[PDB]
């Protein structure tokens, strides 16, 4: 963990990434006024209750988080994010800006790569929301590295998702609506499922849009969820 | 795998391998940077590389605003870089609160070097794989460059450069300062000192830069600020005429 | 790959694996089988108890957590005591402070987070016990599966322990029938006792073998042992 | 209130301590021995606040007994008294101070002299030919200023003590039920069992 | 009542030609009741002299503290503490107990063995240094001591004369204080020798 | 105590009387109330004497260390910030009232500090029981852009106001001048207007006057 | 701190091994005094003899130690020992009895032997002291925390040799002047150098104080050693 | 003490008198009571000078840190930091603070934090011992969206009355103007404002 | 968060060696030569400013440091370890001495304090020894002039003259030949300059050499006047020019 290799690398962090790669694929898409998050839920058995193993987590009221890798580690990171967001709001009154929040997670994750007594986190987290000056999407690696994104993907299906995400940035250089990106998120998740086809899956979408959700994090459900599923099923063939 | 390569204890040769390895980490981003002093300014230039097209270019930076007056460019991985940024910021605020004046560039440098020295000596801390370049126009010392490494070493520079192709740029600058015989760049506007820096990076690395290939930080009397793509594009045009 | 990488819970393997956690998972498979399943009105726990000797008592597998919640254990038993104690406290806190019955889902989240901290601390060890948690709350009947890795999933039914794969295939088959056993406790218990049968290279299951627990709409979580389970064999 | 006298003659130190224990309106006991033997040749008498009085004596007694066994040696009266002063000096600035005044009577073997030490609760120490704590001093000090000689025998000192106790029985407003009288000399510590009507 | 008034006592120090003098009474009382005729209030550590007035438990405790500290000083420095240095040590030791002070009025007297210069100082209970070159007074008859010294004193007295002046100042200040007296002791200090004289005075 | 601090065109001056008292009694007829925080930053105190002397030495020592740590001359605002933060922490129980004055690389400074930890800036200040007498002089004669010579006069006059009219103050005037270019100059007993008149008589005693009970030589060595 | 299958403490044995390479120190106890002599580790002409003490240290007025091992470790222990003596003086108004001070130090050493996982102090001590219970006393202590009493003893290099020579010529009715002579003879015979010169020695006595009834610690100045090196006949 | 802050068309103006007393003695007749905690966030202090200086010093620290990590703080953020300190330490502080600031989004803002540690957002605010005499005058003469020169007049007249009646208030009248244009220090003298 | 090395990282090996101390000493051997020479009326400490780049400004890095007004230090080994030791020594001079006795520590006692800080890095859990050797030169009223060496083990020795680091063995020889007890300070500076010329590769001038003395008081360097019993610091770092003046008459 606190061990540099002779060529300056951190093998433990690199191994933690392998745990991420191993996980379900999750994505985030930035639109002209909000953000969309989507995740693939592997249906191990018919015994799992549909819609009832929620993977996407809210932090404060305006931030959504999705992650791929060791799920428990993601929860540990979100708990911390929530403490860090409550603390910020307590002192400064305003809810935490997204870059501010990103760094809070960033420093916390990095800290877990400094000491021999701890392991790095076994997740990559895609997160963001709407603040005082626009929409923000982030992705945070086990090393504590994070940058802003137009689109982001992690997990097993990350390569095909990135390919689809790269295509969207090229066809829509002037924006892309929240209502559109929700559809597109359903599509990209479906395409990325190609790799994990041996088992069935369930799609979870959530969004935080200035005009569509009033800058608050909301789960996509009902008619909007079904319509996106349709689009994905119809465009897969 | 012997202990003397895993923690910061001495090897029989008297070396600290974890420190040596931390110096290698500094280059893993493949970014070069350089700093020059003007007559009444200090300029840092660092390459900006945005390989992924999914990345938001605006959030990719290795230049930090530490205080109103001090700026810092980092050569190293971003997670360690941001760790050093945060602390320097915290240290800079605390100095002002306790001692009533703005933390000087060299003093913040010394302080951060002292923190680095500790990781050199205590077993449970790893060094940070970064090299910190601190710039400002000090109220007492004038334009200033001070640079700290994973060993806890720091010194002041007339000019300096850091990264994989560090040496090319160093020898370029060394050669210039032999001619001018002075230890700065004789120019009034920071605008022309930014130009000099960009020019001598181009020559030393043999590469042309667009507005998106660069990152500029400028420190003048009582402000340190970074240039936008457009402030840089204007600089690139200015050099193109004559050169 | 397996060599220098299972010393503690604080080391990743080059594959991305945490071996101490996978070894703690192996303590479950060693443990005696137990089954859980639910309809809309009730949730049921059925456990095969194991005796270490013919003169000994069959050791208990079902712990009550609140009037609306309880769990069955498979793996290291002392660990289940530690985890049910914490769960009893979380239930208690929720009643006393908020006058609210703790949601079964939150109980899941809480056990997950506790298990997790022991997959990242040096000098600690992961929990070596699997748990099946049943409850009736403000959204009806619930069943959970807890793994010492921290993974907690909500299911209609499941089984964990030795040879448990039999009962799990059975429930996966019987799904559509048992989910609808509403307003009939004794039929759902029957569907659970019949489910634990598919996991027996052992024998007949006697009146000491057997341990059943039920919770639902107008039934507080209760434990049936010995004499009181006779009518289900 | 409580009577605590000490007189140092030529070959011994004599301690006299009142026998009454009074709580409010009742004399609860009239045979109380306000003394702890610290070592074979060192005796300590005490007076003050109800509980702390015995608690302090027994604490000191434990410590000195520990020292004796550790070193297989008896501390000089001077060293014991210095220890005691330090404990009271510490106590005076503690959360709840010991409110105990003491006399330390000892026979030093290395020197072959008797020694008397007066120490109040503040940790004020002084070596004296004769001493007292509380009000008893206001009567006895003038008497001993007159009648005391440095060369007096143990028997002479007992007569002088008897003269002090008579004065206190005559002039003191409270009934202290007489004294228990103890002698400390080169042969150790012995109690005069007859003094009440001797 | 007042901790500095419980036991009583006085200390005075003066400087003369190539000498210093330090004097104290011998009383230890407990309010009105005189307890001890033999309570000396002056101590020394090498060639440095320290008198202390105030609560007697603190007088004793502080002597033991400064013995302790000067002893350790000598082992480390391989020389005896000098007047000026000791003064600084007394001061910081007192201020260290700022909100729980020793109820004392220390007085330091001595000759610097290197410079041959006579030195006296005084303190308040929290260690504020009184740096007079002529005389320092302390105790329950300090008012009376100030008056005596301010009249009787003159610079550069020869040891034998300084002895008379300091003895007279003490004796007569003591006799106007109900809490002071009962015997007196006077030290005359020269670079080479120190003479100690017990005075004859009213025993009331 | 009377302490004043006066600004002039190229620096700052501070002055004080030389009397310490234990209530009505005068203990030192010529003490020094002017203290050094660092070479060019000086200090005067009223209130608990031990407190002003200590807080001055503690902040003095820490300022020295700070200067060494930073390779810079100490600044008046640093002494100010540290003193005020320390005094505040102790909620007023460190009875230190100070006029701190000096020169540093940023110019010249004059500040007051009160025991509870509040500070103020000004061109002329006074503290102590002679405070009001001195302020009356300062308000009568202060003008903008005093010369060094004028500034010493005005400060010295203000201390005299306190020496003559306030019973808490007396004896001599000490002054410290801190000009921006130069070393600080400490003028001890700058004025001595209170010389004791020769006494009418000599009180030197005929030897043998005092009765001696016994005598012995005291041992110093080992 | 751990035990070996033999019932030995590795780190202690290795600390004692370290000590056997340090310069020899010798203590000899006579009826009217005590001698402490020790050899400085092969130095240089440029070492300041006058202001140096690497082997002989004063603990209080009546007790001293001769050191063998890590000097920096010794200074740690000496300093605490110095404090322990002053605590005792403050508590009892009597100078600490020699054994009590030795036991205390020995216990601090025993501590590092039994818990805390810190390296023991690489130090051996010879204590020379006087008190009014046992008169002149000589004690030894080592990194294990064991201590023993002696009439003559050595620590550091060649203790095997030095002890046999002392056993041979020591007799209970010796005066201090005879004990001085023995100590120097023994060092000279066990040295690993051409000659035992003054610049390589530290010497101290604890005598009955010239003429008094008091006890005096004489730490020999460089010149005084050169004098006593001729008197005894080694020049 | 007489202190006030007033929002107008272009931003916000802080005003204060210059007198500090201990009892009936004026310890300082030229105090600067207008305290900067950020470029364009200022405050006026009332109550214990020790307490409010220590508070102002900590807030300035918090906002400097804030600006290094997250940019420029809103006036609301500044007010929140003050309230946090004042509320959480109410049993050891006598501190009444008026916060006033400017940014391009929210324009001119005023917050008052009285003894208890409560926060109040207001069009204008008055505080200090001298303020009690101007409640009538201010309520009758304040309007929204006043011009700069009008606002300077409103403060000048208001504080002159406060100074006129309260012996604790007095000296010069200081002001700070806070607009997109920048920061402006105003000072008015007795010879002027007394004649109003 | 929290140390997992609560044990000594310096332990005894089967032969009695303390490995980490041994290795730290090797780190000192590789370090640039420094030296000290004691005269009758002063002490001189000198070293070479081995610059890491000609683009660095060598004045911004001082190898010679004032510890107290009458005490200075120079080192060989790891610079960063020196820097922090100097901070700790400056502080300990105040907290353990000046704040107690109102004066600055004498040289042997301050040296003793530094040695304790270094001994502790040799025994405490989770740390390595300091990779440096210091030379501490100072004056005090009662001990006169002194010079001390302090090693990574925490051991110190008083020296008439010594050299540490790279060419220490040759320089120690060169000093035994040249040194006597009648040397004035100017003579000692001259010997210091000569001794250092054998050790130095490139240019040998006042810009590449660092030299300080413990001389007499410089009342001019004090910063104030009017107190006659304060005469100023005896520590004084020689300037580039002052060094060059003594190389022309070399
Ligand atoms: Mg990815
Ligand atoms: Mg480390
Ligand atoms: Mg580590
Ligand atoms: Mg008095
Ligand atoms: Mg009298
Ligand atoms: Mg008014």
């Amino acid at each position: 963990n606190s061990v540099f290799s002779p060529d300056g690398r951190n093998f433990q962090v690199e191994y933690a990434v392998k745990a991420v790669e191993n996980g379900t694929t999750s994505i985030g898409i930035k639109c002209n006024d909000g953000v969309v998050f989507a995740v693939e839920k592997l249906i191990t058995s018919k015994l799992l209750v549909p819609q009832k193993n929620v993977k996407i987590q809210v932090v404060d009221r305006h931030i959504g988080c999705v992650y791929s890798g060791l799920i428990p580690d993601g929860r540990h990171l979100v708990n911390r994010g929530r403490e860090e967001a409550a603390s910020f709001k307590k002192l400064y009154k305003t809810p935490i800006p997204i870059p501010a929040f990103a760094d809070r997670l960033g420093q916390y994750v990095q800290a877990h790569t400094l000491y021999n007594s701890v392991r790095p986190f076994g997740v990559s987290t895609i997160f963001g929301g709407v603040d005082k000056n626009g929409a923000h999407l982030y992705m945070l690696e086990p090393s504590g590295s994070y940058w802003g994104y137009k689109g982001a993907a992690t997990g097993k299906g990350r390569q095909s998702a990135k390919a689809e995400l790269e295509k969207l940035v090229d066809h829509h250089p002037e924006g892309l609506s929240a209502r559109e990106a929700v559809k597109q998120a359903a599509k990209i998740i479906y395409l990325a499922h190609e790799d994990n086809k041996e088992k069935d899956f369930e799609l979870e979408i959530s969004w935080c849009s200035l005009s569509e959700t009033n800058g608050l994090h909301k789960f996509v459900k009902g008619d909007l969820l079904q319509e996106a599923i349709d689009f994905a099923q119809k465009e897969i063939n | 795998a012997g202990y003397d390569r895993h923690i910061t204890i001495f090897s029989p040769e008297g070396r600290l391998y974890q420190v040596e390895y931390a110096f290698k980490a500094t280059n893993q981003t493949n970014i070069n940077s350089l700093a020059v002093r003007g007559k009444d300014c200090t300029v840092v230039i660092s390459q900006k590389k945005v390989p992924d097209k999914l990345l938001d270019p605006t959030t990719v930076s290795y230049i930090f605003c530490i205080s109103r007056t001090i700026g810092m460019v980092v050569n190293g991985p971003i997670p360690d870089a941001r760790n050093a940024a945060l602390r320097a910021k915290a240290e800079a605020a605390e100095f002002r609160y306790k001692y009533g004046y703005d933390m000087p560039c060299d003093v913040l440098a010394k302080r951060m070097a002292n923190l680095s020295q500790i990781y050199t000596q205590r077993a449970y801390m790893r060094p940070l794989g970064v090299i910190l370049t601190f710039v400002s126009v000090d109220e007492e010392l004038g334009p200033s460059i001070y640079k700290t490494d994973p060993a806890g070493y720091y010194v002041g520079y007339k000019a300096t450069a850091t990264g994989p192709k560090q040496q090319e740029i160093t020898t370029n600058l060394e050669n210039h300062f032999k001619k001018s015989k002075i230890d700065h760049i004789n120019e009034e506007s920071w605008e022309k000192v930014v130009e000099f820096a960009i020019t001598h990076m181009i020559d030393a690395l043999g590469t042309e830069f667009s507005k998106n290939d660069l990152e500029v930080g400028v420190a003048t009397k009582d402000k340190f600020f970074t240039l936008s793509a457009e402030n840089i594009e204007e600089r690139l045009v200015a050099i193109a005429e004559q050169d | 790959f397996r060599n220098n990488y299972d010393g503690d819970t604080v080391t990743f393997s080059p594959t991305g694996r945490l071996f101490q956690v996978e070894y703690a998972l192996e303590a479950i498979k060693q443990g005696s089988v137990t089954v859980g399943l639910r309809s809309n009105t009730h949730a049921v726990l059925v456990a095969l108890k194991r005796n270490a000797d013919e003169l000994s008592s069959y050791q208990k597998k079902i712990i009550k957590c609140d009037e609306h919640m309880g769990l069955s254990l498979a793996g290291l038993a002392p660990d289940a005591r530690v985890l049910s104690n914490y769960l009893r406290q979380q239930c208690n806190y929720s009643s006393l402070v908020f006058n609210r019955k703790l949601a079964v889902e939150r109980a899941g989240h809480l056990l997950c987070d506790k298990a997790q901290k022991n997959t990242q601390s040096y000098g600690g060890r992961p929990y070596g016990v699997g748990l099946l948690i049943i409850g009736y709350d403000k959204s009806g009947a619930h069943l959970l599966e807890f793994q010492p890795s921290g993974n907690v999933t909500e299911l209609y039914g499941t089984a964990i322990g030795a040879r448990s794969q039999g009962a799990k295939t059975y429930l996966e088959r019987t799904l559509d029938t048992f989910i609808k056993i509403d307003g009939n406790p004794d039929e759902l218990i029957k569907a659970g006792v019949e489910a634990i049968s598919q996991s027996l290279r052992d024998e007949s299951l006697t009146v000491d073998n057997l341990s059943i627990a039920i919770v639902g709409k107008d039934t507080p979580f209760t434990i049936y042992d010995g004499e009181a389970v006779a009518k289900y064999i | 209130m409580d009577i605590i006298l000490g007189i140092r003659v030529q070959d011994s130190v004599i301690l006299a301590s009142s026998k009454a224990v009074t709580r409010g309106i009742s004399v609860l006991k009239d045979s109380d021995d306000k003394t702890r033997q610290l070592s074979p040749h060192t005796l300590m008498s005490f007076a003050g606040e109800a509980g702390d009085t015995v608690q302090f004596a027994e604490y000191i007694q434990a410590n000195i007994q520990l020292y004796s066994i550790r070193e297989d040696y008896e501390l000089s009266p001077q060293a014991v008294s210095s220890f005691v002063r330090q404990e009271l000096a510490k106590s005076i600035r503690s959360r709840r101070p010991y409110q105990v005044n003491v006399l330390i009577g000892g026979y030093d073997k290395k020197k072959n002299k008797p020694e008397l030490y007066q120490i109040d609760y503040l940790g004020t120490k002084v070596e004296l030919p004769y001493g007292a704590h509380g009000y008893s001093g206001f009567y006895t000090f003038s008497l001993l200023d007159h009648h005391y000689r440095p060369d007096m025998t143990t028997e002479e000192g007992l007569d002088l003590l008897k003269l002090c106790v008579q004065e206190l029985e005559k002039r003191m407003p409270m009934d202290f039920k007489g004294v228990i009288v103890k002698i400390v000399d080169k042969d150790g510590i012995r109690q005069v069992d007859d003094f009440q009507a001797q | 009542s007042d901790p500095s008034s419980i036991n009583g006592g006085i200390v005075v120090a003066m400087t003369g030609k190539d000498c210093v003098a330090i004097a104290c009474d011998l009383r230890l009382g407990s309010q009105s009741l005189g307890v001890s005729n033999k309570f000396e209030k002056i101590f020394h550590y090498g060639h440095v002299f320290l008198g202390i007035t105030g609560l007697a438990t603190d007088v004793t405790t502080l002597n033991e503290m400064f013995r302790y500290k000067t002893n350790l000083y000598k082992l480390k420095e391989e020389r005896a503490i000098e007047p000026e240095t000791f003064t600084q040590l007394v001061s910081s030791s007192l201020y260290e107990r700022r909100f729980g002070p020793y109820f004392v009025g220390p007085v330091v007297a001595g000759i610097n063995s290197k410079s041959g210069k006579p030195f006296i100082a005084g303190f308040d209970l929290i260690g504020c240094i009184d740096e007079a070159k002529d005389f320092i007074v302390s105790g329950t008859a300090s008012d009376q001591l100030f008056g005596m010294c301010e009249s009787l004193y003159e610079p550069n007295l020869e040891p034998e004369d300084l002895f008379e002046t300091i003895s007279q100042a003490l004796l007569n200040a003591a006799d106007r204080d109900a809490l002071s007296g009962w015997g007196a002791v006077v030290y005359i200090i020269k670079k080479d020798e120190v003479v100690k004289r017990y005075l004859k005075m009213r025993q009331d | 105590t009377t302490i004043v601090g006066v600004k002039f065109n190229n620096g700052v001056v501070i002055a004080a009387d030389t009397r310490s008292t234990q209530g009505p009694i005068v203990a030192d007829k010529n003490c020094a109330k002017l203290h050094r925080i660092s070479p060019k930053i000086w200090c005067a105190g009223a209130g608990t004497a031990a407190d002003t002397e200590a807080v001055t030495q503690l902040i003095g020592s820490n300022i020295e260390l700070h200067s060494l740590y930073t390779s810079r001359e100490p600044r008046v605002v640093s002494a100010l910030q540290m003193l005020k933060q320390h005094l505040f922490k102790y909620q007023g129980h460190i009875g230190a009232y100070l006029i701190v004055a000096g020169v540093d690389p940023t110019g010249s400074h004059l500040f007051s500090i009160h025991a509870h930890g509040s500070t103020d800036v000004g061109y002329y200040l006074s503290l102590g029981s002679g405070s009001l007498a001195a302020m009356a002089v300062l308000e009568s004669h202060w003008k903008q852009d005093l010369t060094k010579e004028e500034a010493i006069k005005l400060a010295s006059d203000a201390i005299q106001a306190g020496i003559w009219n306030d019973l808490g103050s007396g004896s001599n005037v000490d002054v410290c001048v801190m000009e921006i270019g130069k070393d600080a100059e400490y003028l001890r007993n700058y004025l001595t207007p209170n010389v004791r008149e020769e006494k009418q008589k000599s009180y030197k005693f005929p030897r043998g006057t005092t009765a001696v009970l016994k005598e012995s030589i005291v041992n110093i060595c080992d | 701190t751990i035990f070996s299958p033999e019932g030995r403490l590795y780190q202690v044995e290795y600390a004692l091994e370290s000590i056997s390479h340090a310069g020899t120190a010798i203590g000899i106890m006579a009826s009217d005094g005590i001698v402490l002599a020790a050899e400085r580790k092969v130095t240089s002409t440029l070492l300041e003899q006058d202001t140096s003490t690497e082997k002989l240290y004063k603990l209080n007025d009546k007790i001293a130690v001769a050191v063998a091992g890590l000097t920096a470790d010794a200074e740690i222990l000496i300093n605490t020992a110095r404090i322990h003596a002053q605590n005792y003086l403050k508590t009892y108004n009597e100078d600490i009895p020699v054994e009590i001070l030795v036991r205390r130090l020995s216990d601090i050493k025993q501590g590092y032997t039994q818990h805390g996982g810190l390296r023991p102090f690489g130090v051996s001590f010879i204590y020379a002291g006087y008190d009014d219970r046992y008169g002149y006393q000589l004690y030894t202590s080592n990194p294990s925390g064991n201590y023993t009493g002696w009439k003559a003893i050595s620590v550091g290099a060649n203790t095997s040799a030095a002890q046999t020579l002392l056993q041979m010529d020591y007799k209970d009715d010796m005066k201090v002047d005879d004990a001085i002579e023995l100590a120097l003879k023994t060092l000279s015979k066990t040295t690993d150098s051409s000659a035992l010169t003054y610049d390589r020695l530290e010497f101290a006595t604890i005598r009955k104080g010239a003429n008094d009834g008091e006890v005096y610690q004489k730490i020999f100045k460089p010149q005084e050693i050169k004098d006593i090196l001729v008197k005894t006949g080694i020049t | 003490t007489s202190i006030m802050a007033v929002t107008f068309k272009d931003g916000v103006i802080l005003g204060a008198d210059s007198r500090t007393t201990t009892g009936a003695y004026i310890a300082n007749r030229v105090t600067d009571k207008l305290t900067r905690v950020h470029d364009k966030i200022w405050c006026c202090r009332s109550g214990s000078a020790a307490d409010t200086q220590a508070i102002a010093d900590i807030v300035q620290y918090h906002l400097e840190l804030y600006t290094s990590q997250y940019g420029t703080p809103s006036t609301e953020t500044a007010a929140s930091v003050f309230k946090e300190l004042c509320y959480e330490n109410k049993d050891n502080l006598t501190a009444g603070i008026i916060v006033a600031g400017y940014d391009d989004k929210n324009k001119g803002e005023v917050y008052t934090i009285p003894l208890g540690g409560s926060v109040h957002k207001l069009p204008y605010a008055i505080a200090g011992s001298g303020s009690t005499f101007i409640y009538g005058y201010c309520d009758k003469n304040f309007r929204e969206n006043m011009s700069k020169e009008e606002t300077v007049d409103f403060i000048k007249h208001s504080l002159s009355q406060a100074i006129k009646w309260d012996g604790s208030s007095g000296g010069v009248i200081r002001m700070v103007v806070l607009t997109a244009a920048g920061v402006e220090r105003l000072i008015f003298y007795p010879d002027e404002y007394e004649q109003l | 968060m929290t140390d997992r090395y609560s044990f000594s990282l310096t332990t005894f090996s089967p032969s009695g060696k303390l490995g980490q101390i041994d290795y730290a000493l090797t780190a000192v051997k590789q370090g640039v030569t420094s030296l000290g020479i004691k005269a009758t009326n002063g002490v001189v400490i000198a070293t070479e400013k081995k610059s890491s780049s000609p683009l660095a400004m060598s004045e911004t890095l001082s190898k010679v440091s004032l510890l107290t007004p009458d005490i200075g230090a120079v080192y060989s080994g790891m610079g960063p370890d020196y820097r922090v030791l100097v901070d700790k020594s400056r502080k300990v001079a105040h907290t353990s001495y000046k704040r107690i006795y109102g004066e600055y520590p004498p040289t042997k006692l301050l040296v003793s304090e530094v040695a304790k800080i270094m001994q502790e890095a040799t025994q405490s859990g989770g740390v390595r020894p300091f990779g440096v050797s210091l030379l501490i030169a100072g004056h005090d009223e009662f001990n006169g002039f002194s010079l001390y060496q302090v090693d990574p083990s925490g051991s110190y020795f008083p020296w008439k003259a010594t050299a540490i680091g790279k060419g220490s063995v040759a320089a120690k020889t060169f000093l035994e030949k040249r040194w006597n007890d009648e040397l004035e300070l100017e003579d000692a500076i001259h010997i210091a300059l000569l001794t250092l010329k054998e050790s130095v590769e490139g240019e040998f001038n006042g810009d590449t050499i660092e030299l300080a003395i413990i001389g007499d008081e410089n009342p001019d360097l004090l910063g104030y006047t009017g107190i006659p019993t304060d005469k100023g610091p005896r520590f004084r770092k020689l300037t580039s020019q002052e060094i060059n003046d003594r190389l022309e008459a070399l």
